[PDB]
RNA sequence: AAUUCGAUACAACGCGCAAAACCUUACCAGCCCUUGACAUAUGAACAACAAAACCUAUCCUUAACGGGAUGGUACUCACUUUC
RNA sequence: ACUGGAGGAAGGUGGGGAUGACGUCAAGUCCGCAUGGCCCUUAUGGGCUGGGCCACACACGUGCUACAAUGGCAAUUACAAUGGGAAGCAAGGCUGUAAGGCGGAGCGAAUCCGGAAAGAUUGCCUCAGUUCGGAUUGUUCUCUGCAACUCGGGAACAUGAAGUUG
């Protein structure tokens, strides 16, 4: 039976591969990856206390309370 | 309407439908974080007595709570050196026993002489 | 959302059946409505704003499989010449490959060809 | 035959040799290339090498074609002790 | 603490793939013999920064520079000191 | 008849029906699956008493663990399914101890040490 | 260490190692 | 031709974003229902390979390359029809095989020179 | 006893079993139940002791319950009702479609 | 020029380290900055009812930071914009 | 209470973890975090490259390798468990002596992924400083990264320190 021979011309394989018959290392593995720009760079998460003007101007208000208490004894930092 | 206020803040910055309710916990500070938050206020200005704090505690709180074990620490009153410890106890003060809701949450408030820190280990009457 | 769970993929990248086809939906469900056509007309004169809000709190539309075609043309345009006799093979390869990765942001998947064109013009 | 080796390995071997990116300016200058391969094109070069401080000067020779640009420079200079 | 690794992360997100996986294109393929330094030497010299081994990936509760766990972004310190304190979902003592 | 035995992370199902000389683990030749070296004498002791071996059939299977684990598992599976004569065979069996598992399942690794009892060296 | 055992233990692939030769052998009979 | 399909729905767990598995699309056909000739059938079966349940006849075509379930639902049948065609050429290939085999032997199996020269008498 | 076209259900949380939950599918919970482990130390100090350890773990929970073959119409009839359905966790509803060619 | 620092009998020394190319890094030299990378208030300010800055991209120099442009994008009666 | 005996699969805290008092030792760490007090405020502060943290007359500690023939090696065959996988795990086919390379069925994972090593079968060795022993120790190469002379692994093949129970 020559049918069992000729019944295989399968080279197209429309499934969507990219092909190299000899195999030079190819710019395929540099673009297979899921991209490394944004997801890692968004790693530092956020505490709401940048909002809430009622913890804002309060934390820093206590900082300047320390500023006043140390200014009283003048041991603060000059320029 | 600060409920509207926060249901604005966080739903805007998180992009989700939210629901915030408050419920009046009537029998004030049967919890532990509440007691810690409380006595960390009196320990802030002005100064107050340890024994008076514990006297208020044994005065108001003992309403079926199984026991209260309370510790302090910090530069104590008032030699300002050699920070040391002291703790009070009561009827049932256990932690090696399981099935005992005994909630614990320390806190640290200061006096510019370094910082003082309390811990509270209440124990709840289970099976009432 | 998902599908009708009744018919196969009927897409074939067909078309957009314009509005006011609610003639059919009137034949089907106006049975619980009124005797006005200006009723549906005002429904549309408000569905304009409904569409404004829908696209606001919904998305920014995602186009089609025609991104493959626009990207293949972006590749053909990156060469835009007969310069290297190998830059064109490289561009064909880059298109046919980069259009595979199931997540590479569909806009950078075009800006890559854009940058190829950029340095080819600088070349 | 160091030069010959560099030519047999120009890019037939896949990696290529990496130079440190200053290799587009003049040659004889302090070169803190620091891990940039020796350039076979430019032997017979009187280049002073890396100097965060104390550049150790080196005379580029055919002998050195595969090492890094600072092969003269030796760090961890402790070889003595007498008690 | 995190002040510099933030700028460096963001600068990676600036000299993103959009230019670095670009100027790495003509490196690996072969046939473009025509000055592969226009994509290798004079443009892939991205200022000695905005790399991706350069980003230590600190903690973000305290800022412990090393010994961070990648999932919780916490340090070894606060992870075990915190899952003790609660607010950790299901993390329990493995008394297996 | 059906039994099953398990030891040191190995489990073996067995089926005894009162037949002639068949003994098939993995439905495979059992003497080959368990190589000649050993484990055969061990697995035939369980019936070198009150049985001339010429009375029963065993169709078995086993997975998980190691060479001694699997043999023990099969042994104790047979020991389970020796309940074809239920209230009269445990008599002949318990005496020599052909009923119970080896509950010496492996002891885990604790922290700090290098094993479950080995420990580093202090000075 | 350079035997198959040394390779296995180090964790690299040596010329008495490899997990495609295991196939190429019998696929070449 | 009946089909078999799968497409996941798992809920974004409150985090207002997209869930990775969402884009799966699993197709399952049978080239015993898709009544073929054996030769085109085996050419398509070779063209797929271990995409194809061969214990029980099933074609599976899952291309995660695409993002949204609709583009996935499309790509399934796009590739389905493409494979149908690039298999469908197999029967004509086999026909031509028959042609060549018969022809290169009609000349050397004797007594056919009658017509082999009758074509020339007709010339 | 077996099902064909269907809408699968597989829930993954840390406490799935008993919640008043949506236990009206034909075939009730089957389970897998993994285990995960990350044990570090007892300390908080940054200068001592790689010798003592405290051992946390994480035991995901996943239940499996199948939906009867809610057909070309029932499928959506419940699909929409559960586009939003709330339990306190994350779970999976899988589709089985069969479109005549 | 650094061979960073803390650990010190059982209860330190394969210890922080669950991972030193640069980074990590305090330590050492060159390279600079100094209301600074970062925060509030701070108005002398500058004026824009849309400028400037500022930022997606092009070019050039810096061992690198930058920086110099140079388009373009882009706007706030608040400008982070300035000292 | 102890000793047996019974049953039982488990007998006397069955095994393992977890859980750890008063308190002691000015134990440890202001270099995680928090913090008192004291100093610098064109600097001890911020960032950039280089270079250092890897060396060495030197002792001590912990871990690894073995001096063999209960064994070293080559070909055959047997049996796990946890686990890990989207900057991902990747079967198969092809390519390289191989490390590597080409590409990819499936898999966000009870479903896709993963030659177990011992062991066993035969043979070689036949007791050596050896086919035991492998540091130092040449050429080609290659993985990453923008970047492998001071300053990461990996393969090919040659050299073969000491080591005979310390």
């Amino acid at each position: 039976s020559a049918v069992g021979r000729g019944v295989t011309e399968a080279r197209a394989r429309i499934f969507g591969h990219m092909l190299n018959p000899t195999g030079q290392r190819s710019p395929h593995k540099i673009l297979r990856k899921k991209l490394i720009g944004d997801k890692v760079a968004e790693w530092y998460p956020y505490d709401i206390k940048n909002e809430d003007p009622n913890v804002l101007a309060r934390e820093e208000k206590e900082r300047i309370s320390k500023l006043e208490m140390l200014k009283r004894r003048d041991k603060g930092p000059p320029k | 309407y600060e409920v509207k206020k926060m249901r604005s803040f966080l739903s805007n910055r998180t992009n989700t439908k939210t629901l915030i309710e408050s419920v009046k916990i009537k029998s004030v500070y049967q919890s532990a974080s509440l007691i810690a938050q409380d006595i960390s206020f009196q320990l802030k200005n002005k100064r107050r007595s340890f024994h008076s704090i514990f006297a208020k505690i044994v005065k108001e709180i003992p309403k079926g709570v199984e026991g209260i074990r309370i510790c302090f620490s910090g530069r104590l009153k008032d030699a300002a050196e050699k920070a040391q410890t002291k703790c009070y106890k009561h009827r049932k003060t256990s932690c090696n026993v399981f099935n005992h809701k005994i909630d614990y949450a320390p806190v640290e408030v200061f006096t510019r002489y370094g910082i003082l820190g309390v811990k509270v280990w209440i124990s709840y009457s289970q099976k009432k | 959302a998902a599908a009708a769970a009744a018919a196969a993929a009927a897409a074939a990248a067909a078309a957009a059946a314009a509005a006011a086809a609610a003639a059919a939906a009137a034949a089907a469900a106006a049975a619980a409505a009124a005797a006005a056509a200006a009723a549906a007309a005002a429904a549309a004169a408000a569905a304009a704003a409904a569409a404004a809000a829908a696209a606001a709190a919904a998305a920014a539309a995602a186009a089609a499989a025609a991104a493959a075609a626009a990207a293949a043309a972006a590749a053909a345009a990156a060469a835009a010449a007969a310069a290297a006799a190998a830059a064109a093979a490289a561009a064909a390869a880059a298109a046919a490959a980069a259009a595979a990765a199931a997540a590479a942001a569909a806009a950078a998947a075009a800006a890559a060809a854009a940058a190829a064109a950029a340095a080819a013009a600088a070349a | 035959e160091n030069k010959m080796m560099s030519r047999s390995v120009w890019k037939d071997p896949f990696v290529d040799a990496f130079l440190m990116k200053k290799k587009n300016a003049a040659l004889n200058r302090k070169i803190w290339s620091r891990r940039s391969t020796i350039l076979p094109e430019y032997v017979d070069s009187a280049v002073r090498i890396y100097n965060g401080k104390t550049h150790v000067r080196c005379k580029i020779t055919e002998g050195k074609v595969g090492h890094k640009f600072g092969e003269f420079a030796f760090t961890r200079k402790v070889k003595k002790h007498a008690k | 603490r995190n002040s510099a690794d933030h700028r460096r992360r963001l600068l990676a997100a600036r000299f993103e793939l959009r230019r670095k996986l670009y100027k790495a294109f003509c490196k690996d393929p072969d046939l473009p013999s025509e000055m592969r330094d226009k994509n290798r030497y004079k443009l892939s010299k991205l200022p000695r920064n905005s790399a991706f081994a350069r980003i230590r990936n600190r903690c973000v509760f305290t800022g412990r520079s090393r010994s961070v766990t990648e999932l919780f972004r916490v340090s070894r310190i606060v992870f075990r000191g915190l899952a003790s304190k609660g607010a950790l979902m299901g993390i329990t003592k493995s008394s297996w | 008849a059906y039994g099953t035995g398990r030891r040191k992370c190995s489990i073996a199902r067995v089926w005894i029906q009162p037949g002639e000389g068949k003994f098939q683990v993995n439905e495979k030749e059992f003497d080959v699956y368990f190589p000649m070296l050993d484990h055969r004498a061990a697995l035939l002791r369980p019936l070198a008493e009150t049985k001339t071996l010429g009375r029963w059939d065993i169709k078995c299977t086993v997975k998980g663990g190691g060479t001694t684990g699997q043999v023990g598992a099969i042994q104790l599976g047979i020991s389970r399914a020796l309940q074809n004569w239920e209230p009269d065979m445990r008599t002949s069996l318990r005496a020599a101890g052909f009923l119970t598992r080896d509950s010496r399942v492996v002891e885990r690794k604790k922290p700090g040490k290098a094993k479950a009892r080995k420990s580093f060296q202090w000075v | 260490k350079k035997t198959k055992k040394g390779k296995r233990f180090k964790g690299s692939y040596g010329n008495s190692r490899g997990k495609k030769q295991k196939m190429i052998e019998r696929i070449k009979d | 031709p009946i089909l078999r399909w799968q497409s996941r729905i798992v809920f974004a767990p409150g985090g207002d974003a997209w869930h990775p598995k969402n884009r799966k699309v699993k197709m399952s056909v049978t080239v015993k229902e898709l009544g073929l000739s054996k030769h085109q059938a085996k050419r398509l079966r070779e063209l797929v390979g271990k995409r194809y349940h061969s214990g029980k006849d099933e074609l599976t075509i899952t291309s995660e390359r695409f993002e949204h379930r609709e583009e996935n639902r499309k790509d399934c049948l796009r590739t389905l029809y493409g494979l149908i065609e690039e298999a469908g050429k197999a029967n004509k290939i086999a026909e031509d095989i028959r042609t060549s085999y018969v022809k290169q032997r009609l000349r050397a199996n004797p007594a056919f020179m009658q017509k082999l020269q009758a074509k020339i008498i007709r010339s | 006893k077996i099902k064909g076209t269907k809408i699968c259900i597989a829930i993954r949380s840390f406490v799935n079993p008993e919640k008043q939950a949506w236990c009206l599918p034909p075939h009730t919970r089957k389970v897998a139940m993994p285990d995960t482990r990350t044990l570090y130390t007892v300390l908080r100090s940054p200068h001592v002791d790689k010798k003592s350890r405290e051992q946390f773990e994480m035991r995901f929970k996943k239940r499996f319950l199948v939906i009867k073959a809610q057909s070309h119409e029932l499928s959506k009839k419940l699909f929409w009702l559960k586009r939003y359905r709330i339990l306190g966790a994350q779970y999976e509803l899988q589709f089985h479609c069969k479109t005549r060619l």
